């Protein structure tokens, strides 16, 4: 009746209904290997140097920085 | 309770639409 | 019309007298669907709603 | 992990469809990834518009992905041969013994006879 | 109070109805010891053991902690006064406490009150321990009983039951568990005795 | 909401259909995410066994998903403008800021595809040739979802390696997309996913 | 069995292996529907034969049928809720029949005291089963599994506390009787062997 509990009408049975609550209810090395190369490429990209306006000399300086970082990493 | 909630939602949703078993290396 | 009653309210005779929606492995229960939600939104929470009047909302 | 799953989408058999190149894949995989490609994605071979053969998402008299004539498990493990014109897939040895001795190219009780040259390898 | 408890027990068909009826009167916290006492007294007066009283005691243990503490205290008190009881009462009390132990309604630490020694324990105490451990070996398995007795956490709680010291008493315990009809549990004790 | 779906179901039962109809209990639709990065650098390969894609997945930051979903940043932006937007308030590297390829399960969806490939930058014209098929594989994989067929949100998918066959043509014409879907699912599953 | 065994009140026969002396299986018991129909037709036969029968003999017929059903079934009574509803209905119908024997049906006129008093004190000697709380759970999940007991409804009306004693608490369960029968007859066999051997 109320909720899913009870009898639809108490007239047929010999009771009054009165449904009540039950009180008794209980209740990874490859990641580091790529990270080293990513740090090398980040140090290569951190050179940039768009103030001296060098062309292939900037590329040679970047190659020198990359070989220096490879020698320091070795 | 709280630590079983994601497992319950996973199991009931996969039973609702798909397959019950889940493999972490089901592709590779 | 739904043969369900609030404990403060009155009781009446019934008016009219397998589902895979009632499968226990597909139903998530957090709060049980009580009588009050079946009265407030009667087309949502009741299969077979007949002779049902929509209640007034908030004033 | 078995060959019962789809080749491309790596998902189990729900609505599979076969192709004339000998590979059966998902219908959603054949529809979205080959909407305008016009080629078989299993090996790069050319696939016609009518070369694809439907195998599921319809009404069948078997009720499962089994042999339609022999009524046995003609799954990916068993040697399965599919009729290209009819669309029914049975076991290869059972269909060969039916169409060889008594020339039973039909079904077990539906009696849909056809030629013996329409059988192709499903997978 | 005892009369109302006994009438609520005899009125109820089911142990859920009995526990709901006993919670309906809303007894104060000073009366929980007498409530557990006359649960034991109402079951001990029965001719045979019924599972209704053991399940009622298990439900009361699972409901609140105060009933669990009262049941531990009355287990110690009833083990201290075993010889006052008669042997069918002893059988019924042993069946209750076996049912409270295999359903995990009580901690196993109260088994430290049992001291297996022929110098201290009376004959009725050995009868009680025999009935208790026979029902424990019956309703849950002997591998499960060995796994329960073999854990490192409850080793100080089983040292009076499993001595491993003064090997006359260890021999008495090994022969006691063998002569009950168990065996098995004393294989580690036989290994410890054979090495010394 | 409850009132909205109640009005929809009343209109279904009384106006457009006279059929008695069973209604199930209401549930919600979930999403799938990650918490920690991919502990194993997972990978897959094409059916023509020449291309090999290795990619790992890691979660995004706090404001990134709501910044994408409120269209603060778009794929129609300038690459330098997008890189500045990432770099000023998310402190990303400019190599990582120029590495962003595609967004989400749809346009302005809350997933980010980042390509960081050092041995595969020597054929980066071929990487840009297969980039679009990698994008539709990423869109399909984040739209479908391997866990419970739901959407995938707040994930950065970081490519580590791409062994592309030189002038693939026949194998690089549709086999890239389900390979990329399997790569996305395998990289997602190795990174302790959550509902 | 998932989880563990189902330690339930009295409907479970914990079957014991003879070799290992271990409880290996559970036997859930219910009363068959033919027995329900036979008992209901017995009460209907009593009510149709009530037209030429005094009140004491009507209560005696009810008591005979009730203890026949209960001492035959015992443990299986508690797990058939439809039998509890049938028992409450049948006890109320024979109390209504005794009321219809007079020209009144006033519930204040007929307390339980005029019915359940033994006939040594001039009462009817009626044996009670209907005054227990019927367990109630969700009817949505009643047909799916066993979901425990969430509520109780009243069986028969009585004055506040009362606590009319149930008949089932005075009948021993069958499993306890079989265990005690095995123990007692084995003890008697050993005593008979000792009395033969010692000539005592």
């Amino acid at each position: 009746m109320y909720n899913g509990i009870g009898l639809p009408t108490p007239r047929g049975s010999g009771t009054n209904g009165y449904v009540q609550r039950n009180l008794s209810l209980v209740r990874n090395p490859d990641i580091l290997d790529h990270e080293r190369k990513r740090r090398v490429e980040l140090r290569c990209l951190e050179l940039e140097e768009m103030m001296e306006e060098q062309g292939y000399e900037e590329q040679q300086i970047q190659e020198k920085v990359a070989t220096f970082r490879l020698m320091l990493l070795e | 309770p709280a630590p079983h909630l994601a497992r319950e939602f996973m199991i009931k949703t996969r039973r609702r639409k798909g397959l019950s078993e889940d493999v972490s290396i089901s592709k590779f | 019309a739904l043969n369900m009653a609030i404990p403060g309210g009155p009781k009446f005779e019934p008016l009219v007298r397998w589902n895979e929606f009632n499968d226990i492995n597909k139903i998530i229960i957090r709060q049980p669907i009580r009588t009050e939600y079946k009265i407030a939104f009667p087309y949502l929470y009741n299969n077979l709603p007949h002779h049902v009047h929509l209640t007034w909302y908030h004033t | 992990l078995p060959f019962d799953h789809c080749s491309l989408s790596l998902q189990p058999f729900v609505y599979p469809v076969c192709t004339p190149d000998g590979i059966v894949f998902d219908l959603l995989n054949i529809v979205p990834w080959l909407k305008k490609y016009g080629t078989n994605p299993s090996n790069g071979e050319k696939l016609d518009g009518r070369s694809l053969i439907k195998l599921n998402f319809s009404k069948n008299s078997e009720g499962k992905y089994h042999c339609p004539v022999l009524f046995t498990v003609f799954t990916n493990n068993t040697h399965i041969v599919a009729v290209r014109t009819t669309g029914n897939v049975y076991a290869y040895e059972a269909v060969e013994q039916l169409n060889i001795k008594a020339k039973n190219f039909r079904d077990l009780l539906t009696d849909e006879p056809f030629s013996r040259q329409d059988i192709i390898t499903l997978q | 109070f005892r009369r109302t408890i006994y009438l609520a027990i005899q009125s109820s068909l089911d142990f859920e109805e009995c526990a709901h009826k006993l919670l309906k009167m809303e007894f104060p916290e000073s009366q929980t010891k007498e409530l557990c006492n006359m649960i034991l007294d109402c079951c001990a007066q029965q001719r045979t053991y019924e599972k209704f009283f053991g399940l009622l005691a298990g439900r009361f243990c699972m409901l609140k902690k105060e009933y669990m503490e009262s049941f531990e205290g009355i287990f110690k008190e009833q083990y201290d006064t075993i010889h006052r009881l008669e042997t069918n009462k002893l059988r019924n009390v042993a069946k209750m406490f076996a049912h409270l132990l295999y359903t995990d309604s009580l901690p196993w630490s109260v088994l430290e009150c049992i001291k297996l020694s022929e110098e201290t324990t009376t004959s009725s105490s050995r009868i009680f321990v025999k009935i208790f451990f026979q029902e424990l070996c019956e309703y849950m398995g002997l591998p499960k009983l060995n796994a329960r007795l073999k854990d490192e956490t409850l080793q100080p709680f089983f040292e009076g039951l499993l001595p491993r010291d003064n090997p006359r008493n260890t021999r008495f315990a090994i022969n006691f568990f063998t002569s009950i009809g168990l065996g098995g549990l004393t294989d580690e004790l036989r290994e410890h005795l054979k090495n010394t | 909401g409850e009132l909205y779906l109640d009005c929809v179901m009343h209109d279904l039962r009384k106006m457009y259909s006279e059929i008695d109809i069973k209604v199930a209990d209401p549930v919600v639709t979930f999403c799938e995410t990650v918490v920690e990065t991919s502990s194993l650098k997972c990978f897959a390969e094409t059916p023509n066994k020449k291309n090999k894609i290795t990619m790992i997945a890691e979660p995004l930051e706090k404001g990134l998903a709501e910044d994408i979903e409120n269209e603060v940043v778009q794929i129609t932006w300038n690459r330098k403008k997008l890189g500045e937007f990432f770099q000023t308030k998310y402190d990303w590297d400019l190599l990582a800021a120029r590495s962003i390829w595609a967004f989400g399960p749809d346009a302005t969806g809350p997933n980010i595809l980042v390509d960081d490939t050092l041995p595969s930058e020597v054929d980066k014209a071929l990487l840009g040739s297969v980039k679009d098929s990698i994008v539709q594989g990423f869109q399909w994989g984040t739209r479908e979802g391997p866990l419970c067929d739901e959407l995938i949100r707040n994930v950065k998918f970081k490519i580590l390696d791409a062994v592309v066959a030189q002038e693939p043509l026949h194998r690089g014409g549709g086999q890239i997309i389900p390979t990329a879907r399997r790569v996305v699912y395998s990289a997602f599953l190795m990174a302790t996913p959550r509902l | 069995t998932s989880y563990e065994e189902f330690t339930h009140k009295d409907g479970v026969w914990n079957l014991q292996n003879e070799v290992t002396k271990e409880r290996t299986a559970q036997c859930f018991l219910r009363v068959d529907d033919e027995s329900m129909q036979r008992f209901h037709n017995r009460v209907r036969q009593i009510l149709m034969a009530s037209g030429s029968t005094t009140f004491t003999k009507i209560v005696n017929k009810w008591n005979t049928a009730l203890i026949g059903l209960m001492t035959y079934f015992r443990e299986a009574v508690v797990n058939t809720q439809e039998l509890l509803d049938l028992l409450v209905k049948c006890e109320n119908k024979i109390q209504t029949r005794i009321k219809i024997g007079l020209n009144s049906k006033m519930p204040s006129r007929f307390p339980p005291v005029v019915f359940y008093t033994p006939k040594e004190l001039g009462g009817l000697g009626m044996l009670s089963m209907g005054h227990v709380l019927i367990p109630q759970s969700d009817l949505r999940w009643s047909k799916q599994t066993d979901v425990g007991i969430t509520h109780f409804r009243s069986g028969m009306s009585h004055e506040e506390d009362q606590l009319i004693p149930n008949l089932y608490r005075y009948i021993q369960p069958w499993e306890s009787e079989f265990i005690d029968s095995q123990r007692v007859w084995a003890e008697y066999a050993l005593k008979r062997q000792e009395a033969i051997a010692q000539n005592r």
